[PDB]
RNA sequence: AUGCCCUGACGAGUAGGCAGGCGUGGAGGUCAGUGACGAAGCCUAGACCGUAAGGUCGGGUCGAACGGCCUCUAGUGCAGAUCUUGGUGGUAGUAGCAAAUAUUCAAAUGAGAACUUUGAAGACUGAAGUGGGGAAAGGUUCCACGUCAACAGCAGUUGGA
RNA sequence: UAAUGGUUAUAUGCCGCCCGUCUUGAAACACGGACCAAGGAGUCUAACGUCUAUGCGAGUGUUUGGGUGUAAAACCCAUACGCGUAAUGAAAGUGAACGUAGGUUGGGGCCUCGCAAGAGGUGCACAAUCGACCGAUCCUGAUGUCUUCGGAUGGAUUUG
RNA sequence: UUGACCUCAAAUCAGGUAGGAGUACCCGCUGAACUUAAGCAUAUCAAUAAGCGGAGGAAAAGAAACCAACCGGGAUUGCCUUAGUAACGGCGAGUGAAGCGGCAAAAGCUCAAAUUUGAAAUCUGGUACCUUCGGUGCCCGAGUUGUAAUUUGGAGAGGGCAACUUUGGGGCCGUUCCUUGUCUAUGUUCCUUGGAACAGGACGUCAUAGAGGGUGAGAAUCCCGUGUGGCGAGGAGUGCGGUUCUUUGUAAAGUGCCUUCGAAGAGUCGAGUUGUUUGGGAAUGCAGCUCUAAGUGGGUGGUAAAUUCCAUCUAAAGCUAAAUAUUGGCGAGAGACCGAUAGCGAACAAGUACAGUGAUGGAAAGAUGAAAAGAACUUUGAAAAGAGAGUGAAAAAGUACGU
């Protein structure tokens, strides 16, 4: 239950907070938990997601599938991970939109600000 | 509580309990007091007698505490005495020993005679009494007193 | 239109009364913020008491002269016999009424004694030293409270000298009614010869 | 300017409230109005003033499924239901059972404890809602006293030997000495003093 | 036990009154109710219950919520108002598309030519013009290339489209 | 089991004028209505009468405010104030028990005697009537008066 | 000739200020009619709408020329009540306060004013240096037709004397507060259905977190948040723990007697008349015209006037927070509200498209799917398109798209 008279309930306020979220806010709100094992190695539970991270579909119809998110498309809410395609009948290939909460990371880009931020967070950073 | 109403019965006949010939309209005889002398004036003489016209003497700038003058009766007056020592004061009724009523304490101006103290001797203090109220308080071997 | 046996109303709406229809839907509202209003002024007015120290007076007007009430100020003459200046005075708490006068020497001892408790109850902080906190009490009203004077015992001897008291009300009614007309007559036989 | 509260007296307030908590005894109308409460040995329900200390959520729900508010516990959470209707988007989206109401007589932790369990209300005996003791004005709510609860609820309501604690306050009187006339009826005074009965369906003659 | 049973009489109805019920949006409580193994809606000369308002079920279609009971509440029930908004009929392939004299033959283009282009013939405006320019107004309609879903009340390959 | 029954379509016999509306009178050669869907009309408020229900009851009304709170809820609360407990008169004013708070005539219920029928007693509510009391109106005008004030007592086809 | 003074001007002189917008609420002016009276003219609507002038975060009002008649209260404002009352009114319809009492909030004051007269002790500007919302120096100016100090009726001033009590400011960190960043729990374990698990079942965990929202169907436990605390950052005339200017200084302010005084607002009060307004009645207020005061006297004391008193304030000058209002603006939070013919006119490129010369008027219009995966390719056709094929859980979802 809600113990401030500061955040709202409601949930027309809180649906244009996230459709009219921008992309600085969306960072966040695409947040993605990592895997047993960098959970264990970092200490912490989940990050932004980012290009060069490496991910397991655990949800959906690709769940199992492997790769590198080939794009974080903000503007849809969405990653594109590649080797996770849709194949046309034309032979184009199309990147099937995933959302991160349904991903796990099992391999993060770091640099100097993902060290600062899971040392933030309070991680082992190891 | 608006399922409650006739309204809700009248649906599906056509008039809403109006009537068909006499057929609701908005003021057909008028807006308010409209004719109390000339089509309602039956209505007037036969339940407000005395309706219109004058009666005496203008008071202008009335202030009504000037007026206040809340009324005692001798029937209840030992009511302002509390219940705890009610008792023991009419019990072995006694003069110099007699219960000091101030009635202007309890919000009243006047004592009235209404009717049958007991016979104990009570010490009243009024700002007005009326004559039966006296003759009753000093049957009882009482006095009123005076007081602003 | 005027029908059945009803009483005759008196409703005054012939005007555009629905644009000045105030609804108080803020009662509960406008507590909340008078709550916090008295807390946020007392956390101003540290460990000061949050009102000021008010005069015991008798309200007038013969339907309440039987009451005594809380006044606006204590009366420049109540304030020196308590030994202390206005000026000072409206400093440490109490409040002062320049317009009001006493011709009761009741009243004037009561608000002398209410002064004079005042004085022995508050701690007037140094002016500019320490000051150790008094422990903030947010109300002189329920410290010092106005309370009605005794005006009687409860049992006395009856005292009847026979008097008989409507008698006394009716003379001095018709004294009042006639002095005027008598005093007039009693200068006229004076203006004789 | 519509009329939105509406003014009660006072004393049919506390009239209602009074009729709320006795009606918070006896397990017949616990049981009708909902509260699985068939395996409770005995109603009231009062448990020790030591649950008034209790901060912790994990801790309090142990003690309310140890002291039989298990199964009610466990109707609401499996009665959390999407609300039929346009009020589902109007901030009204779930609806669920009501709990117990826990009552106490000085909070340690206790309300705090609680808040977050799905259907249990807390509540102070100084208090006592009648929103709280019938909901939808159903008489019967599950409560579940403290011991320090139970005891000031003599002071808050008074008896026969303590005054109220309300200023003018008396519980009220009742009109019938008894609730259940069956045994006024078969009493030896009445019963020795009515003639005797018939068939109780009159035969069919003609 | 506003239950059950017995006995008797009675039953027209506009305007109107009163009662007992049916239904709709939303609220408190309950059925630890129903539901993607299919909620709601909708269709159904299929079924069942109710004197009726209505209620229930079966089949089809559908895809995310919604019911019973106890109460609370109202922006709560439609055939009409020359009602409002929207949609659709019959009339009806009908009335009509007839002022300004008038068109015709070939070739080309094109899927397709009464109507486009070019040639040929025939005509008209007849210099107070159906010519050549401007003023107001319009505003790109001017011109070229591409192009015909709509518009040009037939057509269109043409056009101020 | 569609054999009886239900539903439906059809045939046959007899019956059946188009609804709504105003009107004494409508199928009208009176008016609105081509059709369908959706919307579409006794509401809310202030004051109030009758009745009913509930709480308390010579009282009652917590919510203007204050306290408190899990916070527009709920819970608690002082002084006032409104209405009621007194009327009457234009007003100054005055102000409700001769009595068992009266008599008579009814009067449910109860009590006594009665197997009942009744007879007596007590009779609340209520109805009729005659009185008593309070005020107003019209009279009468006692003891006192620093003599014009007071207004006792007794009345009235008057009046509230 | 020359030098002032007064009055009046000029300048693209030095510096500054006003306009216009908004206008829900606020202070004024101005001001109707429909309407009700069952007609209508006074009345009512209404001291309203429209019109015009001026403000602020509140405004206005405000420390009594008050209320009263009491044993007296005591600035203003607002609520409850007074009270649909006193009163007004073709005394018809209608209208209609105030004092008291209970609360919310509370806060008090400043000039004209006196001979500084042994100090014009005062102030704007310019210039120079600084501690730059200002200070200091110097110079010119304002000003005696009066700027400062003292005094404001509660008082107070002058003089005379027993007498004690109290000294003000400036920068730092935390802290009052505002804005804002960051960190802070627990399953995505198994089986079934399904395109998708967020469903159902089983086994758990956290809960000061089971508000809410996203994610391919009802998710406390996947994600953001939520709850509880911690760590910062940048700002606000400071309630306090330290700092320091330390002959800030016979300053300044209080308090006791005695004595002499005690200045207190003019074409204003008041009066008559006219008009308006008011509940205000032989005139409640306001305004025009005319008359025009006084100084133990002027106002008021709700029936006109003379006479005698009494009571109560002290106008004709001025400032001031709060409680109160707020269909506008900014920021939040809610709802027994409406759900695309509803709700604002407008859920959408809506004050848009469009109409009118113009003032103005003013719509319609939401929904494929979880993902465009928006139909490769073959065939018929000039093409549109069809038939197939294919995608999709579904094409009984094909952009002319939920049902
Ligand atoms: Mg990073
Ligand atoms: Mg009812
Ligand atoms: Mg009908
Ligand atoms: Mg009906
Ligand atoms: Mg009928
Ligand atoms: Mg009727
Ligand atoms: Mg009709
Ligand atoms: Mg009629
Ligand atoms: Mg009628
Ligand atoms: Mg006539
Ligand atoms: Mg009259
Ligand atoms: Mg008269
Ligand atoms: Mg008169
Ligand atoms: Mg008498
Ligand atoms: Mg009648
Ligand atoms: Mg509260
Ligand atoms: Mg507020
Ligand atoms: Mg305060
Ligand atoms: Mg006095
Ligand atoms: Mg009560
Ligand atoms: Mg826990
Ligand atoms: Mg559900
Ligand atoms: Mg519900
Ligand atoms: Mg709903
Ligand atoms: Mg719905
Ligand atoms: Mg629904
Ligand atoms: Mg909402
Ligand atoms: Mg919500
Ligand atoms: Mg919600
Ligand atoms: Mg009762
Ligand atoms: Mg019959
Ligand atoms: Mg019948
Ligand atoms: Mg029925
Ligand atoms: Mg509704
Ligand atoms: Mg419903
Ligand atoms: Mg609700
Ligand atoms: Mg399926
Ligand atoms: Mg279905
Ligand atoms: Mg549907
Ligand atoms: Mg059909
Ligand atoms: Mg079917
Ligand atoms: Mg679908
Ligand atoms: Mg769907
Ligand atoms: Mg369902
Ligand atoms: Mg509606
Ligand atoms: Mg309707
Ligand atoms: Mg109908
Ligand atoms: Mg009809
Ligand atoms: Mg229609
Ligand atoms: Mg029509
Ligand atoms: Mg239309
Ligand atoms: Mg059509
Ligand atoms: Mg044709
Ligand atoms: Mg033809
Ligand atoms: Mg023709
Ligand atoms: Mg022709
Ligand atoms: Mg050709
Ligand atoms: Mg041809
Ligand atoms: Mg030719
Ligand atoms: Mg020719
Ligand atoms: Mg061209
Ligand atoms: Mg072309
Ligand atoms: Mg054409
Ligand atoms: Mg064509
Ligand atoms: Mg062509
Ligand atoms: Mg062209
Ligand atoms: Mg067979
Ligand atoms: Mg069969
Ligand atoms: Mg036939
Ligand atoms: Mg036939
Ligand atoms: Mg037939
Ligand atoms: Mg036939
Ligand atoms: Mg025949
Ligand atoms: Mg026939
Ligand atoms: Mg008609
Ligand atoms: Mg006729
Ligand atoms: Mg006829
Ligand atoms: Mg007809
Ligand atoms: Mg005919
Ligand atoms: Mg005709
Ligand atoms: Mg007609
Ligand atoms: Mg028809
Ligand atoms: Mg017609
Ligand atoms: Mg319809
Ligand atoms: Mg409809
Ligand atoms: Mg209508
Ligand atoms: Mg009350
Ligand atoms: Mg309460
Ligand atoms: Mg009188
Ligand atoms: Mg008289
Ligand atoms: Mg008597
Ligand atoms: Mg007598
Ligand atoms: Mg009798
Ligand atoms: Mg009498
Ligand atoms: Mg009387
Ligand atoms: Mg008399
Ligand atoms: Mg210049
Ligand atoms: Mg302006
Ligand atoms: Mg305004
Ligand atoms: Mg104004
Ligand atoms: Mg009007
Ligand atoms: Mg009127
Ligand atoms: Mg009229
Ligand atoms: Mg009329
Ligand atoms: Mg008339
Ligand atoms: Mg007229
Ligand atoms: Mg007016
Ligand atoms: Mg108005
Ligand atoms: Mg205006
Ligand atoms: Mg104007
Ligand atoms: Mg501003
Ligand atoms: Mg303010
Ligand atoms: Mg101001
Ligand atoms: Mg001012
Ligand atoms: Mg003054
Ligand atoms: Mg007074
Ligand atoms: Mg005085
Ligand atoms: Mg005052
Ligand atoms: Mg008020
Ligand atoms: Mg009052
Ligand atoms: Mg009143
Ligand atoms: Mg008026
Ligand atoms: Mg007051
Ligand atoms: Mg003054
Ligand atoms: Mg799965
Ligand atoms: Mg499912
Ligand atoms: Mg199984
Ligand atoms: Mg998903
Ligand atoms: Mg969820
Ligand atoms: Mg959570
Ligand atoms: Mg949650
Ligand atoms: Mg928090
Ligand atoms: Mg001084
Ligand atoms: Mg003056
Ligand atoms: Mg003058
Ligand atoms: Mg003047
Ligand atoms: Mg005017
Ligand atoms: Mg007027
Ligand atoms: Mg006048
Ligand atoms: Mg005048
Ligand atoms: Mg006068
Ligand atoms: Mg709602
Ligand atoms: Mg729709
Ligand atoms: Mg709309
Ligand atoms: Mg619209
Ligand atoms: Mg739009
Ligand atoms: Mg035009
Ligand atoms: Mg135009
Ligand atoms: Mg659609
Ligand atoms: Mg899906
Ligand atoms: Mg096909
Ligand atoms: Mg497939
Ligand atoms: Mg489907
Ligand atoms: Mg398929
Ligand atoms: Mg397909
Ligand atoms: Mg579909």
């Amino acid at each position: 239950a809600k113990q401030s008279l500061d955040v709202s309930s409601d949930r027309r306020k809180a649906r244009k907070a996230y459709f009219t979220a921008p992309s600085s806010q969306r960072r966040v709100l695409l947040s993605a938990p990592l895997s047993k094992e960098l959970r264990a190695q970092y200490g912490i539970k989940a990050l932004p997601i980012r290009r060069d991270d490496e991910v397991l579909v655990v949800r959906g119809s690709k769940k199992g599938q492997e790769g590198k998110i080939s794009s974080v498309y903000r503007l849809k809410f969405a990653v594109q991970v590649d080797k996770v395609t849709k194949e046309k009948v034309n032979g184009a290939s199309v990147p099937i939109n995933l959302h991160p909460s349904k991903l796990v990371i099992t391999k993060l880009h770091l640099d100097k600000d993902r060290k600062a931020l899971i040392q933030r967070k309070g991680g082992k950073l190891e | 509580p608006s399922r409650f109403t006739k309204t809700r019965k009248h649906r599906g006949h056509v008039s809403a309990g109006k009537g068909r010939i006499g057929k609701h309209r908005k003021h057909p005889g008028g807006r308010g007091m409209a004719g109390g002398q000339h089509h309602h004036r039956i209505n007037m003489d036969k339940y407000h007698p005395g309706y219109f016209g004058k009666v005496g003497m203008r008071y202008f700038h009335k202030q009504q505490a000037h007026f206040w003058k809340p009324v005692l009766n001798l029937d209840k007056l030992w009511t302002l005495i509390p219940e705890d020592k009610r008792d023991q004061y009419l019990k072995s009724a006694s003069k110099e020993t007699a219960p000091v009523i101030d009635t202007l304490a309890a919000g009243y101006g006047k004592i009235l005679g209404k009717g049958r103290i007991p016979n104990v001797p009570v010490i009243v203090k009024a700002r007005f009494v009326s004559k039966l109220a006296e003759e009753k308080i000093r049957a009882a071997g009482g006095v009123v007193e005076l007081i602003a | 239109a005027i029908s059945k046996n009803l009483p005759i109303l008196k409703n005054h709406f012939r005007k555009h009364w629905q644009e000045r229809v105030k609804v108080h839907f803020d009662q509960a509202g406008k507590k909340v913020s008078r709550r916090n209003a008295r807390a946020t002024r007392a956390a101003k007015i540290a460990p000061r008491p949050l009102d000021l120290l008010r005069p015991v007076v008798r309200a007038p007007t013969v339907k309440y002269n039987r009451k005594v009430r809380a006044g606006r100020g204590f009366t420049l003459a109540e304030v020196k016999a308590a030994g202390l200046t206005a000026a000072y005075a409206r400093t440490i708490g109490i409040a002062v009424d320049h317009r009001r006068q006493n011709r009761n020497q009741e009243i004037f001892d009561a608000n002398v004694q209410r002064l004079k408790e005042y004085q022995s109850k508050i701690i007037v902080f140094p002016r500019n030293g320490k000051a150790p906190e008094a422990e903030q009490v947010l109300s002189a009203a329920a410290t010092f409270p106005i309370a009605q004077p005794a005006t009687d015992v409860e049992a006395r001897a009856v005292q009847d000298n026979g008097e008989s008291a409507f008698r006394t009300l009716r003379l001095a009614r018709s004294e009042k009614k006639f002095r005027g007309i008598r005093e007039k007559r009693a200068r006229e036989k004076a203006e004789a010869e | 300017w519509r009329k939105w509260n509406v003014k009660v007296n006072h004393n049919e307030k506390r009239y209602a409230t009074a009729s709320a908590i006795a009606a918070t005894a006896v397990a017949s109308l616990v049981l009708a109005r909902g509260h699985r409460v068939e395996k409770i040995p005995e109603i009231p329900l009062v448990v020790s003033t030591d649950l008034e200390s209790i901060q912790k959520t994990k801790e309090a729900v142990a003690a309310l499924k140890a002291v039989g508010a298990h199964s009610d516990l466990l109707k609401v959470l499996k009665s959390k239901k999407l609300r039929a209707g346009k009020g589902k988007y109007r901030n009204r989206r779930w609806t669920q059972r009501r709990g117990p109401l826990v009552v106490y007589a000085e909070d340690n932790g206790i309300v705090k404890a609680l808040r977050n369990v799905p259907g249990v209300e807390t509540a102070n005996v100084a208090s006592l809602n009648l929103l709280q003791l019938a909901p939808g004005a159903h008489l019967g709510r599950f409560v579940i006293w403290t011991e320090a609860a139970f005891t000031k609820l003599d002071q808050v309501w008074g008896s026969e030997t303590v005054a109220s604690s309300k200023v003018g306050y008396t519980l009220p009187s009742h009109i019938i000495s008894t609730s259940d006339v069956t045994r006024i009826i078969n009493s030896s005074e009445i019963q020795s003093a009515i003639r005797p009965a018939g068939q109780a369906t009159q035969k069919r003659t003609h």
